[PDB]
Protein backbone atom coordinates (compact mmCIF):
# COMPACT_ATOMS: atom_id res chain seq x y z
CA UNK A 1 0.00 0.00 0.00
CA UNK A 2 2.60 2.87 -1.21
CA UNK A 3 2.70 5.60 -2.68
CA UNK A 4 3.26 4.61 -6.63
CA UNK A 5 3.97 6.91 -9.61
CA UNK A 6 0.17 6.24 -11.63
CA UNK A 7 0.22 6.70 -15.15
CA UNK A 8 -3.35 7.28 -16.57
CA UNK A 9 -3.98 6.83 -20.62
CA UNK A 10 -6.74 8.66 -22.52
CA UNK A 11 -8.76 7.60 -23.92
CA UNK A 12 -9.34 3.96 -22.80
CA UNK A 13 -10.35 2.83 -26.42
CA UNK A 14 -9.58 4.88 -30.14
CA UNK A 15 -11.35 3.64 -33.23
CA UNK A 16 -10.33 5.05 -36.28
CA UNK A 17 -10.02 4.67 -40.09
CA UNK A 18 -6.79 3.63 -41.82
CA UNK A 19 -4.85 6.87 -42.81
CA UNK A 20 -5.82 9.10 -39.87
CA UNK A 21 -3.78 10.39 -37.08
CA UNK A 22 -4.02 8.41 -33.79
CA UNK A 23 -3.00 10.94 -31.03
CA UNK A 24 -2.25 8.80 -27.50
CA UNK A 25 -2.31 10.43 -24.47
CA UNK A 26 -0.68 9.70 -20.94
CA UNK A 27 -1.24 11.52 -17.61
CA UNK A 28 1.38 11.00 -14.90
CA UNK A 29 0.54 11.47 -10.90
CA UNK A 30 3.74 13.78 -10.45
CA UNK A 31 6.65 15.19 -12.91
CA UNK A 32 8.94 12.85 -14.59
CA UNK A 33 12.24 13.64 -16.43
CA UNK A 34 11.39 12.30 -19.89
CA UNK A 35 14.58 10.10 -19.87
CA UNK A 36 12.19 7.45 -18.35
CA UNK A 37 8.78 7.38 -20.54
CA UNK A 38 8.36 4.27 -22.80
CA UNK A 39 5.64 3.33 -25.16
CA UNK A 40 4.92 -0.30 -25.85
CA UNK A 41 2.39 -1.68 -28.55
CA UNK A 42 0.97 -5.13 -28.23
CA UNK A 43 -0.86 -6.93 -30.47
CA UNK A 44 -3.18 -9.51 -29.63
CA UNK A 45 -2.05 -12.65 -28.65
CA UNK A 46 1.96 -11.00 -28.62
CA UNK A 47 4.03 -10.14 -26.55
CA UNK A 48 4.39 -6.42 -25.48
CA UNK A 49 6.79 -4.81 -28.45
CA UNK A 50 9.05 -1.58 -27.71
CA UNK A 51 8.50 1.51 -29.84
CA UNK A 52 9.66 4.79 -28.06
CA UNK A 53 11.86 4.95 -25.19
CA UNK A 54 13.45 8.46 -23.91
CA UNK A 55 9.92 9.69 -24.32
CA UNK A 56 11.01 10.68 -27.68
CA UNK A 57 13.59 8.04 -29.31
CA UNK A 58 12.69 5.48 -31.97
CA UNK A 59 13.25 1.91 -31.02
CA UNK A 60 15.21 0.01 -33.59
CA UNK A 61 13.13 -0.96 -36.74
CA UNK A 62 10.70 1.36 -35.38
CA UNK A 63 9.39 3.30 -38.36
CA UNK A 64 9.23 7.44 -38.09
CA UNK A 65 5.25 7.29 -38.19
CA UNK A 66 5.29 6.75 -34.42
CA UNK A 67 6.53 9.13 -32.24
CA UNK A 68 6.78 10.02 -28.71
CA UNK A 69 6.45 13.66 -27.33
CA UNK A 70 5.44 15.62 -23.91
CA UNK A 71 7.17 16.48 -20.22
CA UNK A 72 6.70 16.47 -17.10
CA UNK A 73 3.39 15.18 -16.27
CA UNK A 74 1.93 14.44 -19.99
CA UNK A 75 3.43 12.92 -22.30
CA UNK A 76 1.86 11.84 -25.99
CA UNK A 77 2.15 9.10 -28.65
CA UNK A 78 1.34 9.83 -31.97
CA UNK A 79 0.92 7.43 -34.88
CA UNK A 80 1.22 9.65 -38.45
CA UNK A 81 -0.50 7.32 -40.50
CA UNK A 82 -2.96 4.67 -39.14
CA UNK A 83 -2.35 1.02 -40.66
CA UNK A 84 -4.74 -1.69 -40.05
CA UNK A 85 -1.87 -4.06 -38.54
CA UNK A 86 -1.45 -1.01 -35.86
CA UNK A 87 -4.85 -2.73 -34.17
CA UNK A 88 -3.13 -3.15 -30.50
CA UNK A 89 -3.17 -2.19 -26.95
CA UNK A 90 -0.42 0.58 -26.39
CA UNK A 91 0.87 1.06 -22.79
CA UNK A 92 2.78 3.71 -22.16
CA UNK A 93 6.05 3.03 -19.15
CA UNK A 94 8.07 5.18 -16.72
CA UNK A 95 11.29 3.16 -16.27
CA UNK A 96 12.79 5.79 -13.33
CA UNK A 97 11.16 4.68 -9.91
CA UNK A 98 12.83 0.98 -9.79
CA UNK A 99 14.22 -1.00 -12.58
CA UNK A 100 11.11 -1.88 -14.01
CA UNK A 101 9.31 0.99 -13.20
CA UNK A 102 5.19 1.53 -13.52
CA UNK A 103 3.18 1.09 -16.37
CA UNK A 104 -0.58 2.50 -17.56
CA UNK A 105 -3.70 0.38 -18.41
CA UNK A 106 -3.56 1.08 -22.52
CA UNK A 107 -4.96 2.79 -24.55
CA UNK A 108 -6.72 0.11 -27.43
CA UNK A 109 -6.74 1.22 -30.69
CA UNK A 110 -9.40 -0.29 -33.34
CA UNK A 111 -8.83 0.17 -37.02
CA UNK A 112 -12.18 0.57 -39.02
CA UNK A 113 -14.00 -1.37 -41.84
CA UNK B 1 18.67 -11.85 -33.27
CA UNK B 2 17.82 -12.27 -29.37
CA UNK B 3 15.12 -14.27 -28.48
CA UNK B 4 13.44 -15.11 -24.97
CA UNK B 5 11.40 -18.82 -24.86
CA UNK B 6 9.09 -19.75 -22.26
CA UNK B 7 7.82 -22.44 -20.73
CA UNK B 8 4.17 -23.94 -21.58
CA UNK B 9 0.84 -22.77 -19.61
CA UNK B 10 0.21 -23.89 -15.97
CA UNK B 11 -3.16 -24.39 -14.13
CA UNK B 12 -2.71 -24.38 -10.27
CA UNK B 13 -5.01 -24.78 -6.92
CA UNK B 14 -5.29 -21.97 -4.50
CA UNK B 15 -2.57 -22.13 -2.13
CA UNK B 16 0.38 -24.15 -4.58
CA UNK B 17 3.03 -22.64 -6.14
CA UNK B 18 4.41 -22.02 -9.75
CA UNK B 19 8.02 -22.07 -11.35
CA UNK B 20 7.85 -20.81 -14.85
CA UNK B 21 11.36 -20.64 -16.75
CA UNK B 22 12.39 -18.64 -19.90
CA UNK B 23 15.68 -19.15 -22.08
CA UNK B 24 18.14 -16.52 -23.71
CA UNK B 25 19.33 -17.08 -27.29
CA UNK B 26 21.70 -14.84 -29.43
CA UNK B 27 23.09 -12.50 -26.99
CA UNK B 28 26.01 -11.22 -28.47
CA UNK B 29 27.31 -10.82 -24.88
CA UNK B 30 27.54 -12.85 -21.27
CA UNK B 31 26.25 -10.52 -19.10
CA UNK B 32 22.76 -9.07 -19.19
CA UNK B 33 19.50 -8.85 -16.22
CA UNK B 34 16.62 -10.69 -16.56
CA UNK B 35 13.00 -9.04 -15.78
CA UNK B 36 9.45 -10.95 -14.85
CA UNK B 37 6.27 -8.44 -15.89
CA UNK B 38 2.77 -9.91 -15.46
CA UNK B 39 -0.56 -8.75 -17.14
CA UNK B 40 -4.20 -10.33 -15.44
CA UNK B 41 -7.12 -10.22 -17.61
CA UNK B 42 -8.26 -6.98 -18.77
CA UNK B 43 -5.17 -5.12 -17.05
CA UNK B 44 -1.99 -3.46 -17.65
CA UNK B 45 1.43 -4.56 -17.11
CA UNK B 46 2.69 -5.03 -13.57
CA UNK B 47 6.44 -5.56 -12.88
CA UNK B 48 7.35 -8.73 -10.80
CA UNK B 49 11.18 -8.49 -10.29
CA UNK B 50 14.64 -8.41 -12.11
CA UNK B 51 18.02 -10.79 -11.06
CA UNK B 52 21.30 -10.14 -12.10
CA UNK B 53 23.30 -11.91 -14.48
CA UNK B 54 25.09 -14.10 -11.98
CA UNK B 55 21.72 -14.74 -10.30
CA UNK B 56 23.20 -13.81 -6.89
CA UNK B 57 21.21 -9.92 -6.65
CA UNK B 58 17.65 -9.54 -7.28
CA UNK B 59 14.96 -7.23 -6.72
CA UNK B 60 11.38 -7.80 -6.52
CA UNK B 61 8.15 -5.41 -6.62
CA UNK B 62 6.82 -4.53 -2.85
CA UNK B 63 3.69 -6.85 -3.29
CA UNK B 64 5.95 -9.66 -4.43
CA UNK B 65 8.05 -9.80 -1.37
CA UNK B 66 8.44 -12.86 0.54
CA UNK B 67 6.31 -14.71 -2.61
CA UNK B 68 8.68 -14.65 -5.37
CA UNK B 69 12.19 -16.48 -5.52
CA UNK B 70 14.14 -15.98 -8.90
CA UNK B 71 16.91 -18.01 -9.83
CA UNK B 72 19.41 -18.25 -12.66
CA UNK B 73 21.07 -20.98 -14.51
CA UNK B 74 24.19 -19.56 -16.25
CA UNK B 75 25.00 -22.11 -17.64
CA UNK B 76 22.24 -23.14 -19.39
CA UNK B 77 21.41 -18.67 -19.99
CA UNK B 78 18.09 -20.00 -18.34
CA UNK B 79 16.01 -17.79 -15.73
CA UNK B 80 13.42 -19.22 -12.93
CA UNK B 81 10.56 -17.17 -11.21
CA UNK B 82 8.88 -19.02 -8.35
CA UNK B 83 5.73 -17.11 -6.98
CA UNK B 84 4.52 -19.12 -4.15
CA UNK B 85 0.66 -19.26 -1.98
CA UNK B 86 -0.95 -18.82 -5.33
CA UNK B 87 -4.64 -16.84 -5.49
CA UNK B 88 -7.01 -15.80 -7.93
CA UNK B 89 -5.32 -12.33 -8.38
CA UNK B 90 -1.89 -14.38 -9.75
CA UNK B 91 -4.25 -15.45 -12.74
CA UNK B 92 -1.71 -13.78 -15.88
CA UNK B 93 0.28 -13.73 -18.51
CA UNK B 94 3.58 -14.05 -16.99
CA UNK B 95 6.50 -12.59 -19.28
CA UNK B 96 10.13 -12.78 -19.27
CA UNK B 97 11.76 -9.90 -20.49
CA UNK B 98 15.25 -8.15 -20.86
CA UNK B 99 17.12 -5.37 -22.85
CA UNK B 100 19.79 -4.89 -25.73
CA UNK B 101 22.64 -3.75 -22.89
CA UNK B 102 24.28 -5.07 -19.64
CA UNK B 103 22.89 -2.88 -17.20
CA UNK B 104 20.06 -2.55 -15.70
CA UNK B 105 18.52 0.73 -16.25
CA UNK B 106 16.32 1.04 -19.44
CA UNK B 107 13.19 -0.04 -21.29
CA UNK B 108 12.38 -3.17 -21.89
CA UNK B 109 13.35 -4.52 -26.16
CA UNK B 110 13.13 -8.01 -25.56
CA UNK B 111 9.97 -9.93 -24.60
CA UNK B 112 9.53 -14.00 -24.51
CA UNK B 113 6.01 -15.03 -25.70
CA UNK B 114 4.24 -14.60 -22.37
CA UNK B 115 3.62 -18.28 -20.39
CA UNK B 116 -0.01 -17.88 -18.81
CA UNK B 117 -0.45 -19.07 -15.18
CA UNK B 118 -4.16 -19.85 -14.08
CA UNK B 119 -5.00 -20.24 -11.12
CA UNK B 120 -8.28 -22.53 -9.56
CA UNK C 1 8.87 13.64 5.47
CA UNK C 2 11.30 16.73 4.35
CA UNK C 3 14.29 15.99 2.12
CA UNK C 4 16.67 18.89 2.40
CA UNK C 5 20.28 20.05 0.84
CA UNK C 6 22.74 22.86 0.98
CA UNK C 7 20.76 24.67 -1.87
CA UNK C 8 23.64 26.46 -3.50
CA UNK C 9 27.27 24.97 -3.71
CA UNK C 10 30.29 26.44 -5.32
CA UNK C 11 33.84 24.90 -6.45
CA UNK C 12 36.49 25.38 -9.17
CA UNK C 13 37.22 23.91 -12.36
CA UNK C 14 38.68 21.22 -12.47
CA UNK C 15 37.95 20.45 -8.81
CA UNK C 16 35.45 17.68 -7.66
CA UNK C 17 32.30 18.39 -5.35
CA UNK C 18 30.00 15.91 -3.62
CA UNK C 19 26.15 16.53 -4.36
CA UNK C 20 24.44 15.45 -1.60
CA UNK C 21 20.40 15.18 0.03
CA UNK C 22 19.22 14.51 3.20
CA UNK C 23 15.85 12.70 3.80
CA UNK C 24 14.46 12.83 7.54
CA UNK C 25 11.85 13.02 9.80
CA UNK C 26 11.07 9.70 7.94
CA UNK C 27 11.14 6.29 9.07
CA UNK C 28 10.35 4.87 4.82
CA UNK C 29 12.53 2.64 3.50
CA UNK C 30 14.96 3.83 0.66
CA UNK C 31 14.57 1.73 -2.22
CA UNK C 32 16.28 4.20 -4.84
CA UNK C 33 18.12 7.71 -5.23
CA UNK C 34 18.17 9.05 -8.91
CA UNK C 35 20.71 12.15 -9.44
CA UNK C 36 19.82 13.84 -12.55
CA UNK C 37 19.81 16.86 -14.19
CA UNK C 38 16.54 18.06 -16.25
CA UNK C 39 17.07 16.48 -19.24
CA UNK C 40 19.97 14.50 -18.01
CA UNK C 41 20.80 10.92 -15.87
CA UNK C 42 23.51 11.12 -13.94
CA UNK C 43 23.66 7.96 -11.24
CA UNK C 44 21.06 5.71 -9.61
CA UNK C 45 21.72 4.17 -6.16
CA UNK C 46 19.07 1.01 -5.95
CA UNK C 47 19.10 -0.68 -2.59
CA UNK C 48 19.00 -3.80 -4.39
CA UNK C 49 21.09 -3.51 -7.02
CA UNK C 50 23.74 -1.08 -6.46
CA UNK C 51 24.91 1.78 -8.67
CA UNK C 52 23.86 2.41 -12.09
CA UNK C 53 26.10 5.27 -14.05
CA UNK C 54 24.68 6.93 -16.83
CA UNK C 55 27.41 6.70 -19.87
CA UNK C 56 27.58 10.45 -20.17
CA UNK C 57 29.27 10.70 -16.66
CA UNK C 58 30.84 7.14 -16.44
CA UNK C 59 34.84 8.16 -16.35
CA UNK C 60 34.05 11.48 -14.14
CA UNK C 61 31.46 10.42 -11.48
CA UNK C 62 32.49 8.47 -8.12
CA UNK C 63 29.18 7.00 -6.12
CA UNK C 64 28.95 7.95 -2.53
CA UNK C 65 29.76 9.40 -0.06
CA UNK C 66 26.61 7.48 0.68
CA UNK C 67 23.34 8.22 -1.51
CA UNK C 68 25.10 11.62 -2.27
CA UNK C 69 27.53 11.16 -5.24
CA UNK C 70 31.27 12.36 -5.87
CA UNK C 71 31.31 14.75 -9.49
CA UNK C 72 34.84 15.31 -10.63
CA UNK C 73 36.63 17.10 -13.23
CA UNK C 74 34.69 19.79 -12.76
CA UNK C 75 34.18 22.17 -15.95
CA UNK C 76 32.25 25.51 -16.66
CA UNK C 77 29.11 23.41 -18.53
CA UNK C 78 28.77 21.61 -15.26
CA UNK C 79 27.04 24.92 -13.65
CA UNK C 80 23.13 24.13 -13.57
CA UNK C 81 20.30 22.84 -11.55
CA UNK C 82 20.84 19.53 -10.08
CA UNK C 83 17.83 16.71 -8.59
CA UNK C 84 18.50 14.28 -6.31
CA UNK C 85 14.56 12.18 -6.62
CA UNK C 86 14.11 9.46 -3.45
CA UNK C 87 12.04 6.14 -4.17
CA UNK C 88 10.97 5.09 -0.63
CA UNK C 89 8.26 2.74 1.33
CA UNK C 90 5.26 3.62 1.45
CA UNK C 91 5.74 7.58 1.27
CA UNK C 92 6.50 7.97 -2.12
CA UNK C 93 9.01 10.42 -4.09
CA UNK C 94 11.28 13.17 -2.39
CA UNK C 95 13.08 15.47 -4.53
CA UNK C 96 15.82 17.66 -3.21
CA UNK C 97 17.46 20.41 -5.54
CA UNK C 98 20.82 21.61 -5.45
CA UNK C 99 22.16 24.93 -7.83
CA UNK C 100 25.83 23.81 -8.71
CA UNK C 101 28.09 27.12 -10.07
CA UNK C 102 31.70 25.83 -10.68
CA UNK C 103 34.00 28.69 -10.58
CA UNK C 104 37.20 30.30 -13.38
CA UNK C 105 38.62 32.09 -10.61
Amino acid sequence: GGSEIVLTQSPGTLSLSPGERATLSCRASQSVSSSYLAWYQQKPGQAPRLLIYGASSRATGIPDRFSGSGSGTDFTLTISRLEPEDFAVYYCQQYGSSPGGTFGQGTKVEIKR
Amino acid sequence: EVQLVQSGAEVKKPGASVKVSCKASGYTFTSYYMHWVRQAPGQGLEWMGIINPSGGSTSYAQKFQGRVTMTRDTSTSTVYMELSSLRSEDTAVYYCASRSGSGWFGALDYWGQGTLVTVS
Amino acid sequence: GTIETTGNISAEKGGSIILQCHLSSTTAQVTQVNWEQQDQLLAICNADLGWHISPSFKDRVAPGPGLGLTLQSLTVNDTGEYFCIYHTYPDGTYTGRIFLEVLES
